[PDB]
RNA sequence: GAUUGUUCACCCACUAAUAGGGAACGUGAGCUGGGUUUAGACCGUCGUGAGACAGGUUAGUUUUACCCUACUGAUGAUGUG
RNA sequence: CCUCACGAUCCUUCUGACCUUUUGGGUUUUAAGCAGGAGGUGUCAGAAAAGUUACCACAGGGAUAACUGGCUUGUGGCGGC
RNA sequence: CAUGAAUGGAUGAACGAGAUUCCCACUGUCCCUACCUACUAUCCAGCGAAACCACAGCCAAGGGAACGGGCUUGGCGGAAUCAGCGGGGAAAGAAGACCCUGUUGAGCUUGACUCUAGUCUGGCACGGUGAAGAGACAUGUUUUUUCACUGACCCGGUGAGG
RNA sequence: ACAAAGCAUCGCGAAGGCCCGCGGCGGGUGUUGACGCGAUGUGAUUUCUGCCCAGUGCUCUGAAUGUCAAAGUGAAGAAAU
RNA sequence: CUGGAGCGUCGGGCCCAUACCCGGCCGUCGCCGGCAGUCGAGAGUGGACGGGAGCGGCGGGGGCGGCGCGCGCGCGCGCCCGCCCCCGGAGCCCCGCGGACGCUACGCCGCGACGAGUAGGAGGGCCGCUGCGGUGAGCCUUGAAGCCUAGGGCGCGGGCCCGGGUGGAGCCGCCGCAGGUGCAGAUCUUGGUGGUAGUAGCAAAUAUUCAAACGAGAACUUUGAAGGCCGAAGUGGAGAAGGG
RNA sequence: CCCGGCUCGCUGGCGUGAGCCGGGCGUGGAAUGGAGUGCCUAGUGGGCCACUUUUGGUAAGCAGAACUGGCGCUGCGGGAUG
RNA sequence: GCGAAAGACUAAUCGAACCAUCUAGUAGCUGGUUCCCUCCGAAGUUUCCCUCAGGAUAGCUGGCGCUCUCGCACACGCAGU
RNA sequence: UACCCACCCGACCCGUCUUGAAACACGGACCAAGGAGUCUAACACGUGCGCGAGUCGGGGGCUCGCACGAAAGCCGCCGUGGCGCAAUGAAGGUGAAGGCCGGCGCGCUCGCCGGCCGAGGUGGGAUCCCGAGGCCUCUCCAGUCCGCCGAGGGCGCACCACCGGCCCGUCUCGCCCGCCGCGCCGGGGAGGUGGAGCACGAGCGCACGUGUUAGGACCCGAAAGAUGGUGAACUAUGCCUGGG
RNA sequence: CGCGACCUCAGAUCAGACGUGGCGACCCGCUGAAUUUAAGCAUAUUAGUCAGCGGAGGAGAAGAAACUAACCAGGAUUCCCUCAGUAACGGCGAGUGAACAGGGAAGAGCCCAGCGCCGAAUCCCCGCCCCGCGGCGGGGCGCGGGACAUGUGGCGUACGGAAGACCCGCUCCCCGGCGCCGCUCGUGGGGGGCCCAAGUCCUUCUGAUCGAGGCCCAGCCCGUGGACGGUGUGAGGCCGGUAGCGGCCCCCGGCGCGCCGGGCCCGGGUCUUCCCGGAGUCGGGUUGCUUGGGAAUGCAGCCCAAAGCGGGUGGUAAACUCCAUCUAAGGCUAAAUACCGGCACGAGACCGAUAGUCAACAAGUACCGUAAGGGAAAGUUGAAAAGAACUUUGAAGAGAGAGUUCAAGAGGGCGUGAAACCGUUAAGAGGUAAACGGGUGGGGUCCGCGCAGUCCGCCCGGAGGAUUCAACCCGGCGGCGGGUCCGGCCGUGUCGGCGGCCCGGCGGAUCUUUCCCGCGCGGGGGACCGUCCCCCGACCGGCGACCGGCCGCCGCCGGGCGCAUUUCCA
């Protein structure tokens, strides 16, 4: 609001939070984002370094739908599936371990964070980490793929 | 003139924004506007489903996008010559008509065929006139209902099927599955240049023989 | 006084002397406007040219005071019943 | 023998890897990358650029001149030992 | 320094509100001024405006944005005014016309850079008919030189009259 | 100063000079024809008009072995080439 | 101004700043501040509760002393034994049984310390303007806003509050929200008003005078008389365009 | 600081050298005052003057540095005025 | 456009009219910028700049903060020394 | 306190640009009224509130003639997606996990197999816990309760410094390979370096402050440029028709 | 040297139609800058924007793929969200800068030409009648015209269609009238007209009330109505109105039965024969503009210019080569969708007459410029003109009385009525221009007072005078506090009941299709865990959550107590 403004506080007071000296003329640099090569260069060059060039290769005309491909860690699997069919298993005494379609969650491909806790699953994916198969082996159950 | 660390920013109101600003207090009013739509033709249709005809179940595009489905155009024609339909007549019984899609397998098919036949047996048939023939719903099946469907038709939900635990044979749990994509994706990399090499090496055993 | 826009000079002449200076380089609502220094023009030179030239030359609008002041005069003024 | 003796982006070329892309697949050209070298900005952190205006204009400027004034006194003039 | 031949050179009768110079006559141009008249100003009746103004308005010197009205010290000051006057208020008029700078222009110029209308030439297109004849390649193709023709195309005249 | 009369060059025989227009088979000179039209130069009369084609222009039935696009034709290739 | 009010070197004595001291008062910062109901002033514990006993004790340093002592333990009373008792009452400087008047817990209170300012920031504004949601059994024809006041006051001050008159219709206080929000300036915009000032000025064509009329009123109108001018290339007599 | 012990692919006749584990050991010249560290960020980026040092200049209220001190930015007693 | 030629004139306008719109044109450049009080409180210094009337970044400033110490008989640190 | 007056001391006219203004710099006769940092988008930090590995917001829907309403409510919407939940590479793509133990492969600081623990350590680290020893308590001893002091020792967040580790890129080096297939196939090591990385999370939504831009852009303030139109009533020329 | 068909082409004030201007927000073609931006600058951008120009309608354009895609695929247009400020473009810089997928609004599809089939099955214009006539139309009847064989009708159009054979089942739409029946959502469709509660009750203010108390529940009445405006001040009640499936009367709209006149023999499914795409078009070369399209996204001119298992596309040129996906050269279309112009309305955190539009009014008015064009100022008496009759002074303008008015210190430019500014009355001052700061002093106007300001408040002592008590009990009532948690009710933590669990639900990709219903899936039921309820029993916080008794204390009321008490007064 107009209320909570510092230029209340600045009638009376002559140049506004602005100076005398050098007053608040228009423009003195130029217009936005204007005179990086030249002269505004310090900042472009110390804050954004890397703006001024090409680098790399055209891929022109993309579509991202392409290559949608999220990403899930073991970290949080014993999270997708209801909580008790983790402690349904882990107990059961048959080695049943649960099917987790990462499919059916919302993720093109899994990946190996974290702990995965010692309980036998077997993993539906797309593309699979090796660190995730290993992880997911090394417990017990299977990495089974999907199209 | 930018002043220690902010983003470079080109704010595209280098042009007229100003003449050409839509501000929306229509909103509101549209909204209500749109209400009297939906619910003037209603009333008008009477007996016949508010939402519209029926629309086939349809799977999304992009690799993405793939696992979702939804209410399509409108059922194949391929399609209707199966649940024994007439196209001509499908789309007074407000039965949705596309004829422009390429159908490809017989999952798809049958699962969209079976929404006809569905259709088909929870439909009244309003007859043409009050003392009216054949293929009209009986007088039972007439005063039971005035029932307009509120919402979609046979609304089509993204439904899954669980697979209960299993027992991991020692075959699923041999299988590299890492390994195997890299492979794959080698064999797709290559399969062309390899075939070359064959189709030197069968020329030089001509090539040698000559 | 002759010359000279001239300041500056030089000469004739007189005398007693023909000293030197200042006052916003005293003094444009005092003048004049001769020279500078607009716009028109002409020759010299330079410039390829537009054009340039303390290189010459002729024509080229010179405002306003009534206001306070200073000054010059003019009435007057409180005081002395 | 030490202290100068050379140079971004974008652009161009040459080289390097059985390199990546060249895209619905595949093979060859071709093109784009990636990584090194060269072409070069002499205003050297890098504008692709002739004049004139007394026919002139606008923003400005006592931060920039031409008078007046201050200081200074080289020079000038004047005067001592 | 630094003239000069149609960037014309040299002359010159007449003419020039064209520039100089000298002489006679004349003359309040001057010595050096003087007087007279008309209209004013002036004074009155009537009618009555403007320009400008921070506050204002006596001076010396000091200092002081290095020439102040203010202030310091001095000098001093009696109400309200009239005709004059141009010494002062760097008076007014009029964000200097002189000069510098601006990545502010305009007018003009050319050997500036970048372009343009226009024109010259080549190609292609409407764009054909016939005739000769030649070379080049090859052992038909191409190049086509030249000369006609009139159907397009073009220009000529009339009231389309042989 | 300009013009001026006088002197002087220069292009032009109309599918033209010069010229206009945005465009047409558009228009002015032109109700014209070289004693005319267009383009310049100097500036009455008298006397004269000196040398220089080394620059830049202009121009000339001039060689164009200098180069030079498009298209055109020649070739390799599998095609862009 | 002159054995000086001159100049050297020196005394005492005195004079004065927003400087220092003490005090007064108003700002801010800090105090790991106190103060949301409690003991206690280089604080150096307090309390059960037992067994045993009593005038014991804790029979330690010219330390000058700090940690132990001379207002009591035990005692007066009930009579060697009991007690050593209850604040709804000890009578209270300590009170722990319950707590300011004070405690808007962003209130108030004590210490100290400190408070030159352009540009700028920041904070604080029961400083100010207009709009709305709340709220003030707000105010008001028994007189609102504005306006006016050599009417009492208050704040440091933005302003605010009070005294009267006039005015004639509406207005304000708090808690919130909302602004086109507070002027001396911009040769700022518009309207008005001064000084100048009763000032400049009513100067081109030689020219008026008398009498009467009319009239409230006559230099200015009209009539007469007289003097004058334009002076037929006109101030004479008719037209165009324009004017209407 | 001082003991003990381990590791090494470096270094070397052995050790060095470095790194670690484990133990042993306190006010280390004066004076002053509570220390540390992270964001946003305006104005500013024409300055001027003095002591002393000092470069141009002859000299300047001239031009340009050092160092410090001022004014700007900020009055007051004094410095008659500034 | 028109100029016997002088940048003459095009309806008080000419080195090339007036009217409306684009139009809040742009401006490193003039001027101004509106209520109180309290606290802290500059720079005209750095390197790059088609930079010298301006910017870029060095500084200095405020605000916002935070980590802790302990003046609660029982402190380390820092420093125009 | 205010009005007039009186005195004594003080005292230049504001605003502004300015190294320096009373300026012999400029604006400013006086007065009323108007008048200049605004809105939006985008960032960024700071802060307020909701929920929290989510959280939203629309746009849509369902619920109104609105009086209040163009509101409020509600929706597997609620997530179709943004933002976040992971980076790195030009690109094909890969992707954050280590310790330990035993066993097996010659532990060859190479390969594999079973178990255990799970985000490595050091130094600082608010700091919570333990605490030897005091320090009283009417006597000598006994002793449970109760606090104060407390040398010394333990866990240690947040943060900071360091040492370790893992993902991706690139290099170097060098080992063993699996074998739906053949390796100009895929795959595994060691060391170093680049990364806006992971190493037991902090975003999301919504406020508001500041700031920075884009925006007319704090207001005022040009000489120009462009697009379209109107004019020869003046004058310049030409022509037509009149007059002297 | 004739007449006659046709083809081309004229003329008709021929018969009948129609076109042209305007409006112009939104709509469509084209054209088209420069300020501006880049700290210059021309590249770029402003920006395909303004002007210019052309064109439409109640909306405009587009539209039934020569699309999308790379999926396990979708499926006309437009629009909103979203992609996403992203792919790329750019002195790769200022800027620029889209798209594909998903969700949602809405959602409808269709028609030509050709190939062929069918006695042109057609079409147009006359004349006579029958109906119909305020959007000119049906019905019939006419050797009444004419187009059309260089081609008019039906089917048909690619999603197949035609034609055949036999497979199946069986017959209602259209239009001109002409009636009639149900007025057919704001909650009786549109419009108009007409209509529907309750005080001028008391008293009192006031010029006038609409104001303030009161008035059988905040008073009386009404209240599906208390919005608003009017009404000599603020009024639910006075009046218009308001509310109110309130009423009635016309008209208009739209939809339902009958009669009639006309039109129409219109299906569905199987096996075969054949039949197919729109040329100076695609494409290419080129140039020009454009976007973002690119070694060419779009559009252009010119040049070259196709094919038929072809063509386009399948987004860095190209050859080969493999795969996908449409089908151009012909055409229409609601719906959402846009709307600073128009008519007609509704509202506001708005402005409030130097603001708000130039314009509250004779506003696009007065006036200016020749003209394009430019273009103002200016609201208010009171409630009612009741707007000064009449006497008088004054030539008249003006006054003095008087009169009207609540008020003329509201007088026809009139509410209020500031400051500069000027008008005069009173006081005081006045040679250094005024004006200012500090400090006093004198005087005034006012303001407090005092005809003592002796300021109040306790307590007490004394002396006067007067009511009922206080202290005490007893009856009642009401609090408070205490506890026995005594008894009960309440809830926290724990345990027991497995008791709600099916008479307790909802969540979970938990599990069973041993179940049931409907089509392996969906719905339903049944098992499981996590959650939330009953029974009772036990412990504990026993909690502001009470409620009952017992207690202790306080207060009030009513009794008692008559006076060394306990009050009042001086
Ligand atoms: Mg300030
Ligand atoms: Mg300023
Ligand atoms: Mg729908
Ligand atoms: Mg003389
Ligand atoms: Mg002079
Ligand atoms: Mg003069
Ligand atoms: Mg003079
Ligand atoms: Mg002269
Ligand atoms: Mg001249
Ligand atoms: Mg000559
Ligand atoms: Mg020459
Ligand atoms: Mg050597
Ligand atoms: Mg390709
Ligand atoms: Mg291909
Ligand atoms: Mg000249
Ligand atoms: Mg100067
Ligand atoms: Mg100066
Ligand atoms: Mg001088
Ligand atoms: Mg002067
Ligand atoms: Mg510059
Ligand atoms: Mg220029
Ligand atoms: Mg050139
Ligand atoms: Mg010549
Ligand atoms: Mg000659
Ligand atoms: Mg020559
Ligand atoms: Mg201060
Ligand atoms: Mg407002
Ligand atoms: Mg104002
Ligand atoms: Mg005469
Ligand atoms: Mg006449
Ligand atoms: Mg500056
Ligand atoms: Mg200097
Ligand atoms: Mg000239
Ligand atoms: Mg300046
Ligand atoms: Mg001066
Ligand atoms: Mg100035
Ligand atoms: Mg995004
Ligand atoms: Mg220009
Ligand atoms: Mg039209
Ligand atoms: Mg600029
Ligand atoms: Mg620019
Ligand atoms: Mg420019
Ligand atoms: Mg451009
Ligand atoms: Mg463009
Ligand atoms: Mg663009
Ligand atoms: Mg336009
Ligand atoms: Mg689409
Ligand atoms: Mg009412
Ligand atoms: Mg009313
Ligand atoms: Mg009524
Ligand atoms: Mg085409
Ligand atoms: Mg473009
Ligand atoms: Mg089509
Ligand atoms: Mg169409
Ligand atoms: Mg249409
Ligand atoms: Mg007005
Ligand atoms: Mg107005
Ligand atoms: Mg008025
Ligand atoms: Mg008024
Ligand atoms: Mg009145
Ligand atoms: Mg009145
Ligand atoms: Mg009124
Ligand atoms: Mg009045
Ligand atoms: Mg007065
Ligand atoms: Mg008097």
């Amino acid at each position: 609001p107009s209320r909570l403004r510092k230029t209340r506080k600045l009638r009376g007071h002559v140049s506004h939070g602005h100076g005398r000296i050098g007053k608040h003329r228009k423009h003195p640099g130029g217009r936005g984002n204007a005179g990086g090569m030249h002269h505004h260069r310090i900042n472009f060059d110390k804050y954004h370094p890397g703006y001024f060039g090409k680098v790399g290769m055209r891929h022109y005309h993309l579509k991202r739908n392409q290559s949608f491909c999220p990403t899930v860690n073991l970290d949080k699997l014993w999270t997708l599936v209801s909580e008790q069919t983790r402690i349904n298993a882990a107990k059961n005494k048959t080695g049943a371990a649960p099917i987790i379609d990462v499919v059916r969650s919302g993720y093109y491909k899994v990946l190996g964070k974290g702990k995965l806790p010692k309980q036998p699953v077997i993993v539906k994916a797309k593309f699979f980490s090796r660190r995730a198969e290993e992880k997911i082996k090394g417990v017990g159950g299977a990495c089974v793929l999907v199209a | 003139a930018p002043s220690r660390n902010g983003m470079i920013l080109k704010p595209h109101f280098h042009k007229d924004w100003q003449r050409r600003v839509a501000t929306w207090f229509n909103q509101p009013a549209r909204k209500i506007r749109r209400r009297k739509a939906r619910q003037a033709k209603a009333r008008r249709i009477a007996p016949r489903p508010a939402s519209g005809p029926l629309r086939p179940v349809v799977r999304c595009p992009t690799v993405r996008y793939h696992t979702k489905v939804r209410a399509g155009r409108g059922f194949s024609l391929e399609e209707l010559r199966v649940a024994g339909i007439h196209k001509k007549v499908a789309r007074t019984i407000g039965i949705s008509v596309d004829p422009r899609r390429r159908n490809k397998c017989t999952e798809s098919l049958q699962a969209n065929v079976q929404r006809l036949k569905e259709y088909r047996s929870k439909l009244i048939l309003f007859p043409r006139k009050p003392s009216a023939p054949k293929k009209g719903d009986s007088s039972a099946e007439e005063l039971k209902l005035a029932t307009q469907l509120t919402g979609p038709v046979m609304p089509i939900r993204n439904v899954y099927k669980r697979e209960k635990a299993r027992v991991i044979t020692d075959e699923e749990k041999n299988f590299k599955a890492f390994a195997s994509l890299r492979m794959a994706r080698a064999n797709a990399r290559l399969f062309g240049i390899r075939a070359k090499r064959a189709k030197e090496a069968a020329e030089q055993d001509v090539e040698k023989k000559k």
